[PDB]
């Protein structure tokens, strides 16, 4: 079983390069793709083979495709250290981008390049003996990220039907660079993929940015900082697929353990501990400490107050020196002094996975290596707050129909704005029903 | 310079506070929907918090504590006392079928035909004159409890008074000070409630900070024992006490966060 | 808190602690939508070119 | 994403020529087209405005109905760098009549020009669109310019169309009939340009006279502010960076409604060895006296705004300043467009400045400019003064009436949203 990851838009690609780098460091695979640890030269069914493939030369190639409507980003991958790691076909670039327009990437430019990307994915799928699913990483705001991604979602839902697909979308952050029309793009792509997505992990650049200023003491986090921190988080989630484990060992386990209702497939993520590598000595936080930090909004990837939302499921994923007893103790302590409430139709419990392997930090990164860490994936109604915001924005622009023309010009119709907006409005009511009493 | 947006026109207290902010020469009023507001006199109902604290390079503060309705609403207050382990002798019993378990037996059949069923205080301390003890307590972003010193006391048949005057009557008629007879139990009651709900409404680490003034109703019996009636999330103020309390609110809460005692430090 | 489903392997272990118990679209349809735009677009372009000719 | 630059008429050819000189310096290109810059940044996006004996040639087509203007450019410092075949002019001249340019004596040369354009557009790997420079109140660039835009739009209806249009002013006027030519040009642009940078020849003067203290500003003076402003707006396109702006994205983010594609440029330091502080640059950038359009932003409301800071400076301090401005001036920002202001920083500073700031704003105040032009037109048109010079070319009062009207509508639209 193998996971084909797909990276659409700048973000996706960017973050991707990062995730794959961290993956190559964790799995001790050299930049040439030659993994010394690997004894199954061009073979084996080890855990890491889910995200890599062993060539007859012994090099290992990620089972993913980097694609963007412009080339300059994917050209960097082609010219990067991991350039050898990735196969040229895996890298699909175009001549012009969507120029920040959902409609432009989805319809106008989507149709031109949709089939070529589906072919490449299909070549990967054929090499896979049993594809578990697809990991799509993208950004709501950009018009390739939203438009072209949602079109690829519908296509993958048709061509690969059964296979499961996990999202990794990047909620738009005004602090970070952002186009004015990005709320439109976000709603549109949400609405379109809402049924094509099995489980969607959102990462607000607003939250990641402040986390880098705060824990890493970075005044102006660059995308690089932000992507590194995100890669650590993705690695925590992807580690159940890339290593031997009983928790979330296949893509289905993520939906089964975290998504009670299909529409509520957006689980809040919280990670600990984020330590600055510049600091020479760092206090070693305990299993209880990291466990408690998970319940702090500052360490959430999407700002929101879980105290005012019910929980539908919660999973703690520890990496480092962590034992079951520590986890149980911390849970108990935190539960007594925390305002944790689960929906009645759900049991109050926490599935805990622990990987003895410690967190891995990229060399010279601003993240200091830690001896243990935890990343909590919890499905709270509080995530619906982030929907509201975006929604509000939309409205304010949509009342004047500002910037609509551009989209309309791409062949899209003004009705689709209302459709997507109603659907978000339903999804916001569902969250309030499940949690709000 | 500072910006604030008044979204609660009916708020008399905060109406005065916003006027003082204008007077400072360092606070200016914005459109009710204007996002770039340092402070917000949010509306008492459906105040939007999910959009607060997300404006880049803007500190945001609100005149209400999210989740504080539990202590305020009469129904939630009773539940809170009963569910909360920390939360209780000072609070009059209130009420399903347990109410019948009625088996002095006055409350405040026909009533059931006509809420919460709290045993009526048959024996009320009378100056025969019944009075209501109103205390105003403000909680800053640190959740430090502060109790406005001024208080207002708002014939009987079995079937506005200042603290100073009331204390004088207590000393002349009862040989006791308002502080030892009643005001000590008030403090304990206030701290008990607020600190019970403090974890649930704390904004210490939240992206937006909060503050809020409260009015607690106390009823003192013949034995000079205080009894909690209700907590007011948006309490008014005595006309004379309006200026002091509003000014205090501006200095303790608006000014601590946004720098440009008439209160008792129950918590700090 | 009751721990269950305790799995130990060389990579890690997992368990489940419970504090308390509980109380499509056809390719044609896709393509039809995409083509529709095309047309709508074309219409517009034509209109523009016709205004240009006038 | 090459950009086909096109300069028409005297004014258009003069300002365009400096623009090339300036950006050639910044990109380390000398008059011969050879490169000697010390940083690769310069060569990283040079293809946006140049085509490469390892020499970069500007992707510019010069257009005029009289040789004089184009001959001066050829004699200019960078006259060599401009491709000789791209020089395209006639001998009739346009006698300052839109007609003479948009109808009578331009219909000829227009075809010749479209051919060079076609040649440039073919070589371009990805044609971003076209850049045009002209004076809305003259004859070749006012009239013929708008004609080429229309022709261009028909051949390349998928490309962005941007114009640096020089709004005529009584302070710096050449003929009484300049309002007429402007009003006609305005309406052309309203329909066939995606982006138009309004550079009022009035303001420029003022700035020069007042601020820069120049009693008798010459056209060179004004042109100097113009070249600087030009380099500014075009920075993000020329130089690589975090925000690789492009014409299309630029239109997508600053244009809430099509007709409203007219922007007020602003620059600071208005020129010096004392580099301004990031607060100083930020207060001047939004300063009325630093905008090249003669409109008061306070009299209207900013639909959208985009800033760029060139030179080494504190990115954080930059962001802080911008935030302060927006927060202190919240009333001048449309609420219906969330986050309507954005900033960007380039490391390479303008030539001879340690750091600068360029401002691009779609303010409803821009209507002032069109109101001025409309009043003038109305004054003369009410008595049909000088109209025989256009009726002689075959035009009709009705056409003057229509253009007059449209410019009034556009004024109305800017106000509607303003309130
Ligand atoms: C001031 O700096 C500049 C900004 C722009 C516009 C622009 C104009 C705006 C705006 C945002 C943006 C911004 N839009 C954008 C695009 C892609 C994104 N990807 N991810 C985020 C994101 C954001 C620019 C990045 O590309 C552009 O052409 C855009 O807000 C209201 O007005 C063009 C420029 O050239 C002239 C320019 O130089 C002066
Ligand atoms: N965290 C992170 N966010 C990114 C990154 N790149 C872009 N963004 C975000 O991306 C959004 C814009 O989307 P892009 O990825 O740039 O757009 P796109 O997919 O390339 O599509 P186009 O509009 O045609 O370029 C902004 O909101 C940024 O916050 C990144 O590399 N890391
Ligand atoms: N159990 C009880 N015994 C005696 N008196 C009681 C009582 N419950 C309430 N009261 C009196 O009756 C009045 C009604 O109580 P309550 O405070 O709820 O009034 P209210 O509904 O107007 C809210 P508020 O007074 O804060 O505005 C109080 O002022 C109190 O003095
Ligand atoms: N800023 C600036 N304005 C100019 C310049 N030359 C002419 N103008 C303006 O252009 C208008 C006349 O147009 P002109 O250049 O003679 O156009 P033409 O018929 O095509 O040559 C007048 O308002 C002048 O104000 C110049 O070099 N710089
Ligand atoms: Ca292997
Ligand atoms: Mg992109
Ligand atoms: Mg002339
Ligand atoms: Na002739």
């Amino acid at each position: 079983r193998e996971c084909i990851s797909i990276h659409v838009g700048q973000a996706g690609v960017q973050i991707g390069n990062a995730c794959w780098e961290l993956y190559c460091l964790e799995h001790g695979i050299q930049p040439d793709g030659q993994m010394p640890s690997d004894k199954t030269i061009g073979g084996g069914d080890d855990s890491f083979n889910t995200f890599f493939s062993e060539t007859g030369a012994g090099k290992h190639v990620p089972r993913a495709v980097f694609v963007d409507l412009e080339p300059t980003v994917i050209d960097e991958v082609r010219t990067g250290t991991y350039r050898q790691l990735f196969h040229p076909e895996q890298l699909i670039t175009g001549k012009e981008d969507a120029a920040n327009n959902y409609a432009r990437g989805h319809y106008t430019i989507g149709k031109e390049i949709i089939d070529l990307v589906l072919d490449r994915i299909r070549k990967l799928a054929d090499q896979c003996t049993g594809l578990q699913g697809f990991l799509v990483f993208h950004s709501f705001g950009g018009g390739t990220g939203s438009g072209f991604t949602s079109l690829l979602m519908e296509r993958l839902s048709v061509d690969y039907g059964k296979k499961s697909k996990l999202e990794f979308s990047i909620y738009p952050a005004p602090q970070v660079s952002t186009a004015v029309v990005e709320p439109y793009n976000s709603i549109l792509t949400t609405h379109t993929t809402l049924e094509h997505s099995d489980c969607a992990f959102m990462v607000d650049n607003e939250a990641i940015y402040d986390i880098c200023r705060r824990n890493l003491d970075i005044e102006r986090p660059t995308y690089t900082n932000l992507n590194r921190l995100i890669s650590q988080i993705v690695s925590s989630i992807t580690a159940s697929l890339r290593f031997d484990g009983a928790l979330n060992v296949d893509l289905t386990e993520f939906q089964t353990n975290l998504v009670p209702y299909p529409r509520i497939h957006f689980p809040l993520a919280t990670y600990a501990p984020v330590i600055s590598a510049e600091k020479a000595y760092h206090e070693q936080l305990s299993v209880a400490e990291i466990t408690n930090a998970c319940f702090e909004p500052a360490n959430q990837m999407v700002k929101c107050d879980p105290r005012h939302g019910k929980y539908m499921a919660c999973c703690l994923l520890y990496r480092g020196d962590v034992v079951p007893k520590d986890v149980n103790a911390a849970i108990a302590t935190i539960k007594t002094k925390r305002s944790i409430q689960f929906v009645d139709w759900c049991p109050t419990g926490f599935k805990v996975g622990i990987n003895y392997q410690p967190p891995t930090v990229v060399p010279g990164g601003d993240l200091a290596k830690v001896q243990r860490a935890v990343c909590m994936l919890s499905n709270t109604t509080a995530i619906a707050e982030a929907w509201a915001r975006l929604d509000h924005k939309f409205d304010l622009m949509y009342a004047k129909r500002a910037f609509v023309h551009w989209y309309v010009g791409e062949g899209m119709e003004e009705g689709e704005f209302s459709e997507a907006r109603e659907d978000m409005a339903a999804l916001e009511k569902d969250y309030e029903e499940v949690g709000v009493d | 310079m500072y910006t604030f947006v008044v979204r609660d026109e009916n708020s008399s207290v905060y109406a005065e506070v916003s006027r003082l902010l204008l007077a400072t020469g360092q606070w200016k009023r914005l459109r009710k929907d204007n996002p770039r507001f340092n402070l917000m006199l949010g509306e008492r109902n459906r105040l939007p918090f999910g959009r607060l604290g997300h404006e880049p390079g803007l500190v945001q503060l609100v005149n209400y504590y999210r989740g504080a309705d539990k202590l305020c609403r009469k129904a939630s207050l009773v539940k809170l006392i009963k569910t909360s382990p920390e939360l209780c002798t000072w609070f009059p019993e209130s009420y399903r079928e347990v109410f019948l378990a009625y088996n002095g037996n006055v409350w405040i059949s026909e009533l059931l035909d006509f809420h919460v069923i709290q045993k009526y205080l048959e024996k009320p301390l009378l100056l025969h004159r019944k009075f209501d003890i109103r205390s105003w307590v403000l909680v800053d972003h640190l959740y430090n409890i502060y109790l406005y010193r001024e208080g207002v006391l708002r014939p009987y048949n079995s079937a506005e008074m200042f603290f100073e005057e009331f204390n004088q009557y207590l000393m002349d008629a009862l040989n006791t000070t308002l502080e030892n007879s009643i005001l000590l139990q008030i403090k304990h009651i206030i701290r008990s409630c607020l600190m019970c709900i403090e974890p649930a409404i704390s904004t210490k680490h939240l992206h937006y900070q909060s503050f809020q003034l409260f009015g607690f109703d106390f009823m003192v019996d013949e034995e000079l024992k205080v009894w909690l009636i209700e907590v007011n999330g948006a309490p008014a103020c005595a006309q004379k006490l309006y200026a002091e309390l509003c000014q205090g609110i501006v200095d303790v809460a608006i000014s601590s966060v946004f720098p440009l005692s008439i209160f008792i430090k129950l918590l700090e | 808190m009751e721990v269950i489903e305790l799995n130990k392997c060389t990579s890690g272990q997992s368990f489940e602690v419970i504090l308390k118990p509980p109380s499509d679209p056809s390719l044609e349809e896709i393509q039809k939508k995409l083509e529709a735009a095309e047309e709508r677009r074309k219409y517009q372009e034509a209109e523009l070119l016709k205004h240009l000719a006038e | 994403r090459e950009i086909v630059h096109i300069q028409a008429g005297q004014c258009g050819n003069q300002i365009g020529a400096k623009f090339w000189e300036v950006i050639s310096d910044e990109h380390g290109i000398d008059p011969t087209g050879s490169y000697h810059g010390d940083s690769d940044l310069q060569l990283e996006r040079i293809n946006v405005y140049y085509n490469e004996g390892n020499k970069y040639v500007p992707r510019a087509i010069l257009v005029d109905l009289e040789p004089g203007t184009m001959d001066s450019v050829r004699s200019g410092p960078f006259g060599q760098i401009f491709r000789p075949d791209n020089f395209v002019f006639g001998q009739s001249g346009a006698g300052n009549n839109w007609a003479k340019g948009h109808y009578t004596e331009g219909a000829e040369l227009v075809d010749s020009v479209l051919d060079v354009v076609r040649k440039e557009s073919e070589s371009c790997d990805c044609l971003q669109g076209f850049q045009l420079t002209h004076s809305l109140g003259g004859g070749t660039g006012s009239g013929m310019g708008t004609l080429l835009i229309s022709k261009i739009r028909e051949e390349y209806p998928d490309r962005i169309m941007n114009t640096f249009s020089v709004m005529p002013s009584p302070k710096v006027s050449d003929t009484v009939v300049e309002p007429y030519n402007a009003t006609l040009s305005v309406h052309q642009l309203v329909e066939n340009t995606d982006e138009t940078y309004c550079i009022d020849n009035e303001a420029l003067y003022d700035i020069c006279f007042r601020t820069l203290k120049l009693t008798t500003p010459t056209y060179g003076d004004l042109n100097h502010l113009v070249s600087a402003t030009m380099s500014g707006v075009t920075t993000c396109l020329r130089f690589p960076g975090q925000l690789n702006a492009d014409l299309r994205k630029l239109a997508v983010n600053m244009v809430p409604f099509p007709r409203l594609h007219f922007f007020m440029p602003g620059f600071a330091p208005l020129t010096q060895y004392r580099g301004l502080t990031v607060p100083e640059l930020t207060q001047q950038m939004f300063d009325s006296k630093n905008m090249m359009a003669a409109c008061d932003p306070r009299h209207g409301r900013y639909l959208t705004v985009a800033a760029i800071f060139r030179g080494r400076m504190s990115m954080k301090e930059v962001d802080e300043q911008m935030l302060n401005v927006q927060n202190k001036n919240s009333s001048y920002f449309v609420e219906w467009i969330p986050n309507n202001v954005k900033t960007a920083v380039c490391d390479i500073p303008p030539r001879g400045l340690k750091m600068s700031a360029t401002f691009i704003g779609n303010s409803t105040a821009i209507q002032e400019l069109f109101k001025r032009i409309s009043e003038q037109f109305t004054a003369m048109f009410r008595r049909k003064a000088f109209l025989h010079w256009y009726t002689g070319e075959g035009m009709d009062e009705m056409e003057f009436t229509e253009a007059e009207s449209n410019m009034n509508d556009l004024v109305s639209e800017y106000q509607q949203y303003q309130d």
